[PDB]
């Protein structure tokens, strides 16, 4: 298929936050 | 006007933003927020930093972990 | 405490001595003898922010009161709102 | 609002006063007498005049509404008086009550004054370790 | 007095809050439930937030000959 | 007939604030805004959803497809769609997570209309989750979609300049 190792960083460092920033949102409310 | 942040009170039914700061750091003062006994505090530092060590071997493991396949050695 | 600074004293004579501060402080409750007779250090508390304009004037000697009171409602704050 | 204008306090606009909460939550407002047709200074930067009727004016929070006295005693009158509306009726009688002036003696309601120990060497510091059995709730 | 004008047609007036037009255009139910699926919201988003963006980066990166960094 | 209005600061008592002048309160400006949920919900906040979701749709082209990052785009996946497709879904559900802030949990149906009205205490809340739902949801098919009469939209354009 030739170079592509690109998604541990989306997954983390956008994906990953995505989660918790909204789940998070469960100091406000769940 | 709800009821949340679960072990202090007073900081629980806080309207404010306060409410959420101050959340985000009283966390580790165990001894006396609510939900405290000399038994509870001690046990509740005791698997807290083995929640240490715990996180200081997932430090190590990736530093031996970008080396060894690049990063040259 | 929830709204426990003390600015208690031994005259609790309030005359030329001292009155300011937003409602908090219904006092003159005089105990069977202290002197000018009216005495303690508050009224229901739960009502008011939190000044030592309390002292500022009018004595505590030995401390004067100031924020401490943590569990803080708003009305407790100006600004719930 | 108009169709029911029941007015008293006169002022003209402002961006100071009341606004979303104070009827979602609590309410807060004061009422006084006066003489003859008379300017005043006001909370939240503005100013008017008076008259009567009720004298009636209604106020974002009570630490605004007694401030008439921190000035609206150098104007004479004995007589003012705010109490404390919800969007439902009572409990919080606020200047109703017993007596008032805060200086006189009828009974004593509250305050107390003490902890458990008074002034004294507290140089002891924080006692037991806060445990559901020993008279540390006050 | 002819300048008092009778108010020249007093309005009523005040036309409302009463009624300055009809309302909105009659396209509606030309969605009904045409998209749904936030028109079947009864329990989802935790699906769009796997979904939706797991194709707005899975693909999104990757790319099968660079053209780089 | 007046001064301007029968003179009042707001609707009526000056302890409120709002100032009524111009920029406020207008006939002028105030029917330019209640079709939609300026004073008054007319239908259910379910179609209100889509000229709301389009509207600012088709915006958000040339601010990232013509000021893109590296701009001007030779590539047929620009002028358009390209990524943006991701503001629309970043924020569609930047709202579904504030209708948590709604809950309050009802199936009525009244967007047809019986006695004129006021929806009265209409201030404050009184729209609950379900219906907070059915305009996020008009939000998505007015998001993604209202991206693409952009993009769709060959482009001639001018300036300028
Ligand atoms: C010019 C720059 C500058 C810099 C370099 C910093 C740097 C810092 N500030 Mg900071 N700050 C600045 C200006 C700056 N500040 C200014 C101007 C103000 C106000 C005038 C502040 C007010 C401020 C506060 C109050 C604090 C800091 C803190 C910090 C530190 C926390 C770092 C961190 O990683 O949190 C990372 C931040 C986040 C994770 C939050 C961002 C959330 C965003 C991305 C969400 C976007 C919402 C989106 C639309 C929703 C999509 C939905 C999806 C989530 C599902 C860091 C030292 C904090 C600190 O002391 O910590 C030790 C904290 O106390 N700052
Ligand atoms: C982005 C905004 C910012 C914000 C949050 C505010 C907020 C506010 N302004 Mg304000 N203002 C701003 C920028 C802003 N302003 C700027 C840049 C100016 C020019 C100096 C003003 C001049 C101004 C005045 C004179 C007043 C306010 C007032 C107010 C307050 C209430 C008025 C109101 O909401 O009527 C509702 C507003 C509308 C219904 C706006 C409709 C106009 C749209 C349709 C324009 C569409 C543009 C069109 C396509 C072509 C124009 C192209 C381009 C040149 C813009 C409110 C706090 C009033 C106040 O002080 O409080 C009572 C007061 O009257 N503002
Ligand atoms: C705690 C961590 C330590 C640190 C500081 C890092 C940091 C990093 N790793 Mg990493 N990694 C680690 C342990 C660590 N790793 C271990 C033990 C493994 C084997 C499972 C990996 C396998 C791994 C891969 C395949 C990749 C990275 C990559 C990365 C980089 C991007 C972040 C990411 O998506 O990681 C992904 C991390 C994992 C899949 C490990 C999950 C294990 C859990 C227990 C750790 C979560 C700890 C958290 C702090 C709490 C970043 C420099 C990415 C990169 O190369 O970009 C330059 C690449 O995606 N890591
Ligand atoms: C931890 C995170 C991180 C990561 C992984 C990224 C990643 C990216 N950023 Mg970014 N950014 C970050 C933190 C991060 N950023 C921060 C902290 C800031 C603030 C300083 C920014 C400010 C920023 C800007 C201003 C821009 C980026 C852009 C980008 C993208 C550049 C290449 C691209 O087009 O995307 C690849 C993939 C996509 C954009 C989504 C793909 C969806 C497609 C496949 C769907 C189409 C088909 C159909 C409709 C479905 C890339 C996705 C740029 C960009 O994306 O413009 C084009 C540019 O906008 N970032
Ligand atoms: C963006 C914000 C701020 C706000 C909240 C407002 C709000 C308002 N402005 Mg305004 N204005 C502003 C900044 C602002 N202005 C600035 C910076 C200027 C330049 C000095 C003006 C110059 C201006 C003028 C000359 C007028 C207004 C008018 C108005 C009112 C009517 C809007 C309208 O007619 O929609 C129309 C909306 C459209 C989308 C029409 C389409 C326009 C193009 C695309 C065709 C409204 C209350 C009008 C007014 O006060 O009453 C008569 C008018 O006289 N404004
Ligand atoms: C990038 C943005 C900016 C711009 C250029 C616009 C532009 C527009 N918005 Mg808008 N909007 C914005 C930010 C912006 N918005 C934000 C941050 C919000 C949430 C705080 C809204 C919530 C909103 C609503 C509810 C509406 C608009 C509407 C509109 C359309 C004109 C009416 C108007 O705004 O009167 C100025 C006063 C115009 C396309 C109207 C529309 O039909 O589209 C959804 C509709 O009323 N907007
Ligand atoms: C050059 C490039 C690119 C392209 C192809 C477009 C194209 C378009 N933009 Mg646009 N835009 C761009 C960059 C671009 N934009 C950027 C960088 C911004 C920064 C905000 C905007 C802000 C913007 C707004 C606020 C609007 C548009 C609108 C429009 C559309 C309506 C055309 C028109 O004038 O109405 C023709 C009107 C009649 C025939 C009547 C059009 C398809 C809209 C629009 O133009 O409506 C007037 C809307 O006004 N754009
Ligand atoms: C405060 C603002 C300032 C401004 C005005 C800009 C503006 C811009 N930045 Mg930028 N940037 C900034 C601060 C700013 N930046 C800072 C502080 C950082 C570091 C934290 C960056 C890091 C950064 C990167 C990596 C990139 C940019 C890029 C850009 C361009 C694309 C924006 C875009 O398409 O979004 C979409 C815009 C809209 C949807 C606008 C709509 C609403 C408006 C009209 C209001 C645009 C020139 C991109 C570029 O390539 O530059 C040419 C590039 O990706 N920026
Ligand atoms: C109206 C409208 C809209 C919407 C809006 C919205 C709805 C928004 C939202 C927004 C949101 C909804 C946001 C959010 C954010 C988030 C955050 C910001 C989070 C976070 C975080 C963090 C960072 C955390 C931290 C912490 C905590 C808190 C816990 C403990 C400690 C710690 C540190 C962990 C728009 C514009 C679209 C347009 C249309 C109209
Ligand atoms: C994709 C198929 C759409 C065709 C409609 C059939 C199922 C609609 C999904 C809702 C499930 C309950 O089925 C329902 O459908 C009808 C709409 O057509 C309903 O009719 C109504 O139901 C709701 C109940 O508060 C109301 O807000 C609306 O007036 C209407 O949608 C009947 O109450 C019932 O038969
Ligand atoms: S010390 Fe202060 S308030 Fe206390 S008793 Fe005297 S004046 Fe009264
Ligand atoms: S010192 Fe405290 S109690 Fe006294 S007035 Fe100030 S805030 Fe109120």
């Amino acid at each position: 298929m030739i170079n592509l190792p690109s998604l541990f960083v989306p997954l983390v460092g956008l994906l990953f936050p995505a989660v918790a920033m909204a789940s998070l949102f469960l100091h406000v409310e769940k | 006007a709800l009821r949340i942040p679960r072990f202090s009170q007073g900081i629980a039914q806080d309207p404010t933003t306060r409410r959420i700061w101050f959340g985000i750091a009283t966390a580790h003062d165990f001894e006396s927020h609510d939900d405290i006994t000399e038994g509870r505090l001690y046990q509740n530092i005791f698997a807290s930093h083995f929640g240490q060590l715990a996180i200081i071997f997932l430090w190590t493991s990736g530093n031996l972990f970008h080396v060894a396949w690049q990063g040259n050695f | 405490m929830s709204h426990s600074v003390k600015i208690y004293d031994t005259c609790i004579g309030c005359t030329q001595c001292v009155r300011a501060c937003p409602t908090d402080v219904l006092e003159m409750i005089p105990w069977g003898g202290c002197k000018a007779k009216q005495i303690a250090s508050a009224p229901r508390t739960e009502d008011c922010v939190g000044c030592k304009r309390c002292e500022s004037a009018c004595p505590t000697d030995f401390l004067s009161v100031r924020v401490y009171l943590w569990h803080e409602t708003t009305r407790s704050m100006g600004l719930a709102y | 609002e108009l169709d029911p204008n029941t007015p008293s306090p006169i002022f003209a606009g402002s961006t100071g006063g009341l606004l979303r909460k104070a009827q979602v939550e609590e309410f807060y407002v004061i009422t006084w007498e006066s003489p003859k047709e008379q300017i005043f200074e006001m909370p939240t930067g503005g100013a008017a005049i008076m008259r009567e009727g009720p004298n009636l004016l209604k106020l974002a929070r009570k630490e605004q509404c007694l401030a008439l006295g921190t000035r609206l005693r150098s104007k004479y009158k004995i007589k003012y008086q705010f109490y404390r509306v919800f969007p439902s009726g009572e409990v919080q009688y606020l200047h109703p009550k017993d007596g008032v002036y805060p200086e006189k003696v009828n009974p004593g309601r509250q305050g107390v004054g003490l902890n458990m120990r008074s002034i004294g060497k507290n140089v002891s510091p924080i006692e037991v370790k806060f445990t559901g059995k020993q008279p540390y709730d006050l | 007095d002819l300048e008092d004008i009778a108010n020249t047609t007093g309005q009523w007036d005040v036309y409302g809050s009463d009624a300055p037009s009809p309302y909105n255009s009659l396209q509606s139910k030309f969605f009904e439930t045409f998209a749904a699926p936030f028109t079947k919201r009864g329990l989802l988003l935790k699906f769009l937030i796997l979904g939706g963006g797991s194709l707005l980066t899975y693909v999104s990166a990757n790319a099968p000959q660079d053209v780089l960094p | 007939k007046p001064t301007y209005q029968v003179i009042q600061p707001l609707n009526g008592d000056p302890f409120i604030g709002g100032l009524e002048t111009p920029v406020t309160s207008s006939p002028l400006i105030a029917w330019y805004l209640s079709n939609l949920p300026a004073y008054r919900t007319a239908v259910n906040p379910l179609l209100r959803g889509v000229e709301v979701g389009l509207a600012h749709g088709f915006l958000l082209v040339g601010p990232f497809v013509k000021a893109g990052p590296l701009r001007n785009t030779e590539y047929a996946g620009a002028a358009g769609s390209l990524a943006a497709a991701g503001l629309v879904v970043i924020l569609s559900m930047c709202l579904t997570m504030y209708g948590i802030a709604s809950f309050k949990e009802g199936e009525p149906s009244i967007a047809p209309a019986l006695t004129l009205t006021g929806r009265k205490k209409q201030p404050d809340q009184l729209q609950s989750a379900d219906g907070w739902a059915k305009f996020t949801g008009g939000f998505f098919f007015g998001g993604v979609s209202g991206v693409t009469w952009a993009c769709f939209l060959m482009y001639v354009l001018d300036l300028p300049y």
